[PDB]
């Protein structure tokens, strides 16, 4: 009832064994606290500034970035829809055609954190110039914590 | 009628050359527009034009490649000069040998009139799909029937000289004293034979996804697969244009050196492994398209091994001039300056040839430098080289020999500072194919743009070089082409010359 | 990160493998300036040294086995010497021997770039067993 | 009397090259070109040695914020250790 | 006569100048002398400024076509 | 009373899960939102399959999409290797491709077996 | 004219073996039908009227130039103006334009094998596709194969042969069954479960099958054209020979294409 | 004595075939290379 | 009669009856191999064509019938396609 | 004569000849016209050819050093040796 | 080999042979490489006064002053700003920025 | 057509393997992983993983020691 709780308190102090089963069903019971897992996602464009100010450099600044972590290993799959394209980063040593069918794989880790800049390097219109490529690199626990927050319905 | 009709290999080699600088007149004009573009940030005379913009650095990169330096080379020197050379008495089928010139203006106008029609054909010389099948219209088929022709021009001359070579040979002359220039043109002829076909095939199959909706490069093909099938022609195309180069430096550093050319035999082991090596490293121009690693890695070693051979020719150029007794003309300092500024273009090619560093460097203006300094001090430097040397036995007409000194240090002066900060641009990250540019690279793209207009300056001085000539009468030489008289006749070699061995 | 004005060689870099890159160029380049200069140098000299006024009739040089093995053996070293290291960076540019922590689907259009993912955010206790042993001596009193 | 042709080559060594010196010059030549060679490693490893300094010196800062990171985490447990025990 | 296969093959048997030619090209000496036509340092520098003018002159048209076509 | 030496077996597990519930709740909350200090985020991807080794990588992100649909087919809808294989297949494929697989799946041209 | 003969015989024939040409019209008047035809193709892709005609015309006035000037080859070598070094001239002529047209047929075939082996995802990954019915070898092409081997046997009795009656025979039997080759080759294509428009395994198939029968077609009348010449002089010479070599180089080539398509299902 | 009517070859049909077709030809040429390059310069596409 | 053919004949010899038709017996022993047998059921082919028929249509998958363009520069239907068999209706 | 075997019967033998030209007795070169031109090669190096022309009415010649002596003769047909006297066969 | 020579310089003979490496006279040369080099520069020059419809306005004065004020700063929507090209301009690894800096 | 000079030897030693190197990538292809005209060949995981890491392995594990070993330069930057 009561004192039956209280004697499964005391075989909590003297067995060793039944000591480690519920410590062990506390950490069940822990782990039924944890959040479970959700999705993030999120699909957006990438246009070139038509107009900048100062502390932006012209023909190379869009208006939406890629953000991405340092010291961690990330896939890039490469592709296009119409034409060929070839996304170039020469900051992170990344230039890889975007093929239409084809999925290119990049495995990608950057050291440092800072804002790289890039163009496309394949011919593909009249505005071929004016595709710029832009990469924000921030630490992993920002990334986890708080970038990846706003893509949580 | 007699410019129209003609059968002697001596008039079709000259239309060849009237031709190929009318070619060159169009494409240093189209290349005014590239740098008068290209010398300020922003939007220049084209108004912000794009795709006139690609039909400008398209219809500019054919022209060069194809209209200007194959019908000065390959048709304009080699007709002239084969069988003089060989003393054959004419060609072997002298009839093809005026079809083959004669599909060349069908396929320049087309070329040109593909310009004036729709938007125009923009997409590079390569003509990569899905971009070359997305434009709607008449332009694009006419630049690749343009292309088409020219291929047939090239196969059917490259028939007619490796038949006037095996055949029509001077009695007792075996394949052993016969000059560099004819080794470099059978060899330049066996290369098209063996090259132009795919290209031809590749083109059929991008007229097949254009009109007839086939599936070659499209939504369920491979677009990879024109890649290969062009660069298997595209590699081979570019030995093609310089082996005749290698033979007009052969001739005329020999010839004023005072000596024979050192180490032939290794000369000729030399231009048959660039030859045949040519054949096999094709794909160091996809290295960004998402090849496996191993094919990356065999296109990579292969590469390399070609610096060898060419190594070799110039070492063995440079032996020649050793311990001669060198005078220094205007032709002479045109083979001079063409092995200097070889050099310095191949040892990019190394660089490029290996597929890390090719990461950071494709589609850059890195490449444009590398291919401007072995076409516009390679094959440039060469056919100017034989202009100022053969051009009173072909033409009837001496040159002043000051205006051409000042023609030559215009032209050196003018293209060293016009693509050598693009080895800058290219390696600070500056891609090929854009009119408008980041702010920083004004001031090397300054610097370029004030270096093409000297080299326009000297494109214009050369039509004041030319002046009449003096003729004298010939006893001796080392080749056949100098103990006629200038200009020689209709039939010249009147009687077959022989070759005498010395008895004992 | 950016190019700058008057600028030579490349851009400054974040990842291994760029540097790695930049250092294979200049390995490269340490051989080519001494190819370079030996070409310009030996060709300064013969031109110098061998005028008509210096040379009253030429010699006869048509071959020398020892000169011409000796440049055909030595570029090809050359050669050798670079591949391997470019070889080995070649096939370093696989570098799956992690847990992979991101994809990023990108597509070129015409004329902007779209950056796509879907992964899934899960969250694990952090060293839990501090807490079982808290709750532990949190129960057995 | 008839024509005769003419003497047009030395032998090779009793002309104008037995002056020149042909190892001389090639010495002279590896000597620059090593030289300059040398100088252009010597930049680039003297831009590797900065490199090296600038990540070991990024290393010593993140290593000083995740320590701190684990004292407030223990700091935190202390807070919850007396909070189960009160 | 005049269609023969003789004048298919071997030619037509025309001997001297031709018609406007001051100099025999076919069995003289040579088959280029610059030196005879009159007046030839005025036509080889017109046909030189005219090959000059539109070879540098085409790309400029398509130029100019091309960009009054969109501005209408 | 049924003390501990008179308790069965599921009255003991009872009374164990309530001794740790009625402690765990005041640690870390009856929801959980008091972990968020204690907790560590991790971002789970799709892994690495050896049977796709080439750089293109189109042929992954199709049997990954078809094995989907064979798992859906089989072993039920909640099934765990369902839910892995959905969850590889949206971490590889762009979502134009897997929008026109499903239409074409609805307009009857898919080529699969189920 | 008289003392042209005289002249040549003077000036060039008593003095090597080769043969000189007087000035020709020919490659001038071709090489602008080139240009006119290609206009032509050009406004017959994107259905522009009066375009197909356009095609057609400089198309005729193309053959027309080459039946003129193959016409002057023949008058040529009938005057015996053709040495036994310049009908070695020919042949070797007929082996290199062979190697270019081989090399064609490789890129071609190129093709085939690239997109055979490895199909894409937008094929959903089987080759091939679903819906094409792949043409068997155990049926029609078989009997193509032996009506071509045949041929190829025929066309090498007519080398061989010195009696003319033979060889008039042979060369005709030869003709004959390359034209059952091109006439069941049209069957096939009216027959067939698949269009040029359906997937690269009918790109593939219709392209190389339509190149490879456009050369029978040409080696064909290339041999009906040394047929007449042989009819009338018992004496063909080089155009015998050439003809015979390039049919065998189209039984040769029918042999990878059989092999890769038919029977490799590429 | 060695051409009939029916021969290819004949020097009777030298003149239909070198002369009359070398400016029948060569005034057709003119007129088809004017009409194309006015169809594909100022001509619309269906297709 | 005075040919430049006739002039060099003698410095062209030939190289070097019965052997060319035993040459000729045996290319015919490969020609009748496979010969007759070929054209007869080349024949017998023209005899059985275009009389059967075949009522398979085939659904229109993405890789059937691309229409990059619209029809074709004839007309709307493939060359020689007297029966199209691709659906037009899907259903 | 040398050996006439693995010689083309109309390549004009005198080239062919067993005879070294010397100032006393020259090596006679037949001519259909006053002026021809020959190709001899360096005694010394086979890959080395000289080119010169010999004139009718012109005392002996020599083209490479140590070579020997040449005689233009100006004739009406020149024996095209293969046939014109292997044939005879005297 | 040297009568080939003689021969070419008979045919050309405004070439001089007068003993020295560069045979024309530089003071011929160089005033007429010079008027070569005024004339590419003034159509140069012509070509960047008259032959350009858009300025960008990244190149005005008052921009130029006011990003020399900022420096080769970046900014950041998720981070603090961040100095460019720290290799080249030599940034310590403790310094990320110029506000993360904040100088003592 | 000549002697073949002691150069051109040394010449054709590298020149034999790029052919040879050139005739074993083309004879590996196929006999690679993504060479498959078919889905069934995918539904034998075991079979499938095995002969695409073989794929991987080859020309690749001659190299695995000096990737550990960052032997990506001539010389020895850091
Ligand atoms: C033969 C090849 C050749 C030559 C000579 C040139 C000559 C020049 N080229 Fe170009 N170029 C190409 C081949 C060539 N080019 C190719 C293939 C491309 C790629 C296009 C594409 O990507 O689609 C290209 C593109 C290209 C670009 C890159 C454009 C871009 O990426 O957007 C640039 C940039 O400055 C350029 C500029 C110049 C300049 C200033 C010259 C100057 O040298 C001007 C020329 C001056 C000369 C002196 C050469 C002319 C020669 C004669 C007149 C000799 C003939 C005479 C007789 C026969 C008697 N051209
Ligand atoms: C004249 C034409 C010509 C010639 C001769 C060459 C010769 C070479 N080329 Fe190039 N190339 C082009 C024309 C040419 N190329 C063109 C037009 C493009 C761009 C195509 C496009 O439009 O996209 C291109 C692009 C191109 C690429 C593709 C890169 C890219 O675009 O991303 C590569 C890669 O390997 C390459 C390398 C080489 C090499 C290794 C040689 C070698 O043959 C050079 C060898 C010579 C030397 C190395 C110097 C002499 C040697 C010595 C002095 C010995 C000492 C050397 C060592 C010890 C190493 N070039
Ligand atoms: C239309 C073009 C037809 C060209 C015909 C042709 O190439 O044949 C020539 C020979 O061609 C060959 O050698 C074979 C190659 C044939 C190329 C055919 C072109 C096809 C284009 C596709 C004939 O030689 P010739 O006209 O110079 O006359 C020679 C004379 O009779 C004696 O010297
Ligand atoms: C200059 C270079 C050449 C450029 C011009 C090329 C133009 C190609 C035109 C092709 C028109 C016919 C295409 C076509 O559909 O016909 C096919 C014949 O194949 C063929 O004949 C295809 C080969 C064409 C070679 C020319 C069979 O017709 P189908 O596949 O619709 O018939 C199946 C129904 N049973
Ligand atoms: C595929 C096209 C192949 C065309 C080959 C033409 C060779 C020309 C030749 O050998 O000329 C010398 C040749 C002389 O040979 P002869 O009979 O030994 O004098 O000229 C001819 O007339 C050859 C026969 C031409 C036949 C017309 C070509 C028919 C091809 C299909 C259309
Ligand atoms: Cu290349
Ligand atoms: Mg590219």
């Amino acid at each position: 009832m009561s004192e039956s709780k209280d004697q499964l308190k005391e075989k909590l102090k003297a067995d060793p064994s039944f000591r480690a089963e519920l410590k062990d069903r506390i950490k069940n019971a822990l782990l039924s606290k944890v959040p479970a897992s959700v999705p993030i996602s999120y699909n957006f464009d990438s246009y070139m500034l038509t107009e900048v100010q100062p502390g932006q450099l012209r023909v190379l600044e869009v208006d939406e970035r890629l953000v991405l972590p340092t010291n961690t290993l990330i896939r890039l799959l490469v592709t296009a829809s119409d034409v060929l394209h070839s996304w170039a980063v020469p900051a992170l040593g990344v230039k890889m055609d975007a093929v239409p069918g084809r999925l290119n794989q990049v495995w990608m880790s950057i050291n440092r954190e800072g804002v790289f800049y890039g163009q496309c390097s394949e011919l593909c219109g009249a505005n071929h110039s004016f595709m710029p490529i832009v990469v924000e690199a921030i630490s992993p626990r920002q990334f986890l914590t708080e970038y990846v927050k706003k893509w949580i319905s | 009628m007699r410019w129209l009709y003609s059968t002697s290999h001596k008039d079709i080699g000259l239309l060849y050359l009237v031709f190929a600088f009318f070619g060159g007149l169009l494409g240093t004009s189209l290349s005014m527009l590239i740098r008068y573009e290209l010398a300020l940030p922003g939007r220049g005379l084209l108004d912000g034009n794009g795709q006139l913009y690609n039909v400008i650095i398209t219809g500019h990169g054919i022209i060069m490649l194809l209209f200007m330096v194959m019908p000065a080379l390959f048709g304009g020197f080699g007709n002239w000069l084969l069988p003089i050379m060989i003393g054959a008495p004419d060609m072997a089928f002298p009839r093809l040998n005026n079809i083959s010139f004669w599909l060349n203006p069908p396929a320049l106008a087309l070329l040109l009139l593909s310009t004036l029609v729709e938007q125009g054909p923009g997409t590079g010389w390569t003509a990569y799909p899905p971009l070359s099948v997305q434009h709607s219209g008449t332009s694009v088929d006419l630049a690749i029937l343009s292309l088409h022709l020219n291929g047939l021009s090239s196969i059917l001359g490259a028939v007619n000289m490796l038949v006037t070579v095996a055949g029509l040979r001077a009695p007792g002359m075996k394949l052993l004293h016969m000059p560099l220039f004819v080794w470099a043109i059978a060899l330049t002829a066996v290369l098209v034979i063996l090259a132009v076909p795919v290209l031809a095939a590749a083109l059929v199959m991008l007229l097949t996804d254009r009109n007839i909706n086939t599936a070659y490069f499209c939504e369920s093909g491979d677009l990879i697969l024109y890649q290969h099938l062009f660069w298997f022609f595209g590699h081979p195309e570019v030995y093609i244009l310089i082996l005749p180069a290698f033979g007009i430096v052969s001739q005329v550093v020999s010839f004023f050196s005072q000596k024979p050319v050192f180490g032939l035999t290794g000369m000729i082991c030399a231009m048959g492994a660039i030859s045949l090596l040519g054949f096999i490293v094709w794909a160091h121009h996809m290295f960004t398209v998402g090849l496996d690693l191993d094919t990356v890695a065999y296109f990579t070693s292969a590469t390399m091994i070609i610096a060898v051979p060419t190594g070799m020719k110039i070492f063995s150029w440079m032996a020649t001039i050793y311990s001669g007794r060198v005078w220094f003309t205007t032709p002479m300092w045109f083979a001079v300056g063409f092995i200097c500024l070889f050099t310095l273009g191949g040892v990019t090619g190394v660089v490029l040839a290996n597929a890390g560093v090719d990461m950071l460097v494709h589609d850059t203006y890195y490449v444009v430098a590398h291919f401007h300094y072995v076409l516009s001090m390679g094959a440039v430097f060469g056919i100017f080289a034989g202009v100022y040397f053969w051009g009173n036995l072909i033409t009837g007409l001496g040159y002043h020999e000051g205006r051409a000194m000042v023609h030559f240090w215009l032209l050196f002066i003018g293209v060293n500072l016009t693509f050598f900060p693009q080895h800058f641009l290219g390696l600070a990250g500056m891609p090929r194919r854009m009119f408008d540019y980041a702010d920083c690279f004004a001031g090397w793209n300054a610097v370029s743009s004030f270096g093409a207009s000297i080299s326009f300056i000297s494109v214009i001085v050369f039509a004041t070089t030319f002046q009449e000539a003096v003729r004298t009468v010939p006893r001796t030489a080392t080749t056949l082409e100098w103990v006629l008289l200038a200009t020689p006749a209709h039939h010249a070699l009147s009687q077959v010359p022989v070759l005498r061995t010395a008895s004992s | 990160d950016s190019p700058q004005p008057w600028q030579l060689l490349f851009q400054d870099t974040a990842t291994s493998t760029a540097q790695a890159m930049i250092d294979l160029h200049h390995d490269i380049f340490f051989f080519l300036i001494t190819v370079v200069t030996l070409v310009f140098y030996m060709m300064f000299q013969i031109i110098t040294k061998f005028h008509y006024s210096k040379v009253l009739k030429p010699e006869k040089l048509t071959h020398h086995t020892t000169m011409e093995v000796i440049w055909t053996i030595i570029p090809t070293l050359i050669v050798v010497m670079i591949a391997i290291p470019s070889l080995t960076l070649i096939y370093s540019l696989d570098q799956h021997t992690e847990r992979p922590g991101l994809t990023v689907k990108i597509i070129g259009r015409q004329w902007y770039w779209s950056y796509e993912m879907h992964d899934h955010l899960q969250h694990k206790l952090l060293d839990p067993d501090r807490l079982v042993g808290i709750a532990e001596k949190a129960l057995v009193k | 009397k008839a024509v005769y042709a003419p003497s047009e080559y030395f032998k090779y060594g009793e002309g104008a090259s037995k002056h020149f010196g042909f190892a001389k010059h090639v010495a002279i030549a590896m000597t620059v070109g090593l030289g300059l060679s040398f100088a252009w490693k010597t930049w680039h490893w003297n831009e590797k040695r900065y490199i090296a300094q600038y990540y070991a010196d990024m290393a010593r800062r993140e290593a000083r914020e995740d320590a701190a990171r684990k004292s407030a985490l223990a700091d935190k447990y202390k807070q919850l250790e007396e909070e189960l025990l009160s | 006569e005049k269609y023969s296969h003789e004048e298919v093959v071997y030619g037509d048997g025309h001997h001297g100048l031709r018609k406007g030619y001051t100099y025999d090209f076919e069995h003289g000496p040579h088959y280029l002398q610059p030196e005879k036509i009159p007046n030839f340092w005025s036509k080889f520098y017109a046909g030189t400024g005219a090959l000059y003018a539109v070879g540098l002159g085409v790309p400029l048209f398509a130029v100019w076509w091309q960009q009054s076509k969109l501005k209408a | 009373k049924p003390t501990l030496e008179s308790l069965s077996a599921d009255e003991l597990e009872e009374l164990k899960n309530e001794v740790v519930s009625e402690v765990v709740d005041k640690i870390a909350g009856e929801d959980g939102t008091k972990l968020a200090d204690f907790l560590e985020p991790e971002l789970i991807t799709a892994p690495y399959d050896p049977r796709f080794p080439n750089r293109n990588q189109a042929r992954h992100c199709f049997v990954r999409f078809n094995e989907y649909y064979k798992c859906l087919y089989e072993r039920g809808e909640e099934h765990p290797r369902c839910q892995f294989y959905q969850k590889a297949y949206q971490s590889l494929c762009p979502s134009e491709w897997v929008e026109s697989w499903q239409e074409l799946r609805e307009k009857g041209l898919w080529t699969g077996k189920y | 004219h008289q003392t042209a003969k005289e002249f040549y015989m003077e000036h060039i024939g008593k003095r090597h073996p080769f043969h000189v040409l007087p000035p020709s019209p020919w490659p001038m008047l071709a090489g602008w039908g080139t240009y006119v035809s290609c206009l032509g193709m050009a406004a017959w892709f994107h259905n522009m009227p009066t375009g197909g005609a356009l095609m057609a015309f400089g198309m005729a006035n193309i053959a027309w130039t080459a039946i003129t000037w193959w016409r002057d080859c023949a008058i040529e070598g009938d005057m015996g103006m053709h040495t036994e070094v310049v009908r070695k001239n020919f042949i070797s002529g007929m082996w290199a334009f062979i190697v270019s047209e081989a090399l064609l047929f490789v890129g071609l075939l190129w093709a085939c094998l690239h997109l055979g082996m490895s199909p894409s995802v937008a094929l959903q990954m089987q080759w091939p596709p679903v819906g094409i019915e792949p043409i068997g070898w155990d049926k029609r092409a078989l009997v193509m194969s032996a009506v071509l081997a045949a041929s190829y046997y025929s066309a090498n009795v007519a080398m061989v042969a010195k009696d003319p009656k033979v060889v008039m025979g042979a060369l005709a039997t030869t003709i004959g069954l390359g034209a059952m080759f091109l006439a069941d080759q049209y069957l096939e294509y009216n027959e067939t479960p698949f269009t040029i428009t359906d997937s690269p395994y009918g790109t593939t198939f219709f392209v190389t099958t339509g190149f490879h029968g456009m050369h029978v077609l040409l080696g064909s009348l290339y041999l009906t054209a040394a047929l007449m010449m042989y009819k009338r002089t018992h004496n063909a010479g080089a155009a015998l020979k050439s003809s015979i070599l390039y049919w065998h180089f189209v039984d040769i080539v029918w042999i990878a294409v059989y092999g890769i398509i038919y029977v490799g299902q590429y | 004595d060695s051409y009939k009517a029916t021969d290819f070859t004949n020097p009777k049909y030298n003149y239909f075939f070198r002369e009359l077709t070398a400016r029948v030809q060569g005034v057709l040429l003119t007129g088809g290379s004017l009409y194309g390059t006015w169809l594909v310069v100022f001509g619309e596409a269906q297709r | 009669g005075e040919t430049i053919d006739k002039y060099w004949a003698p410095y062209f010899p030939k190289p070097a009856a019965d052997e060319a038709k035993k040459s000729v017996n045996k290319e015919m022993v490969g020609f009748m191999l496979l010969g007759p047998v070929g054209v007869a059921f080349m024949l017998y082919d023209f005899a059985v064509g275009l009389e059967e028929e075949h009522h398979v249509t085939i659904p229109p998958y993405p890789w059937m019938r691309i229409r990059r363009l619209p029809g074709m520069p004839w007309g709307q239907d493939g060359l020689f396609e007297g029966h199209p068999r691709v659906a037009t209706t899907w259903p | 004569y040398r050996p006439l075997g693995d010689k083309e019967l109309w390549h004009e033998a005198w080239m062919y000849e067993d005879k070294f030209g010397t100032e006393e007795d020259p090596i006679i070169v037949p001519s259909l016209e006053a002026e021809r031109i020959i190709g001899v090669t360096d005694p010394e190096d086979e890959t080395l050819v000289v080119w010169g022309i010999l004139k009718d009415g012109e005392p002996p010649r020599q083209f490479v050093e140590n070579g020997e002596f040449y005689v233009l003769k100006h004739v009406e047909y020149i024996k095209k040796v293969g046939d014109v006297l292997e044939a005879i066969e005297g | 080999a040297r009568a080939q020579i003689e021969r070419w310089a008979a045919e050309h003979p405004t070439a001089p042979r007068v003993g020295r490496i560069f045979e024309v006279p530089l003071g011929y040369v160089v005033p007429r490489v010079a008027a070569g080099i005024a004339a590419a520069g003034c159509l140069w020059y012509m070509n960047n006064t008259f032959l350009q419809t858009y300025r960008p306005e990244s190149l005005s004065k008052e921009f130029l002053e006011e990003q020399a004020k900022i420096g080769e700063v970046a900014q950041r929507m998720n981070a603090p700003p961040v100095y460019l090209n720290p290799f080249t301009n030599r940034i310590p690894g403790s310094i990320l920025g110029p506000e993360d800096a904040k100088p003592e | 057509p000549f002697k073949l000079p002691l150069d051109a030897y040394i010449l054709m030693l590298p020149i034999t393997y790029a052919s040879a190197a050139f005739v074993a990538m083309c004879c590996r292809v196929p006999t690679a992983d993504p060479e498959t005209s078919s889905i069934a060949y995918y539904e034998d995981e075991q079979k499938s993983a095995a002969a695409a890491q073989r794929y991987d392995n080859s020309f690749k594990q001659f190299f695995d020691a000096r990737i550990r070993n960052h032997k990506v330069g001539v010389f020895q930057n850091w």
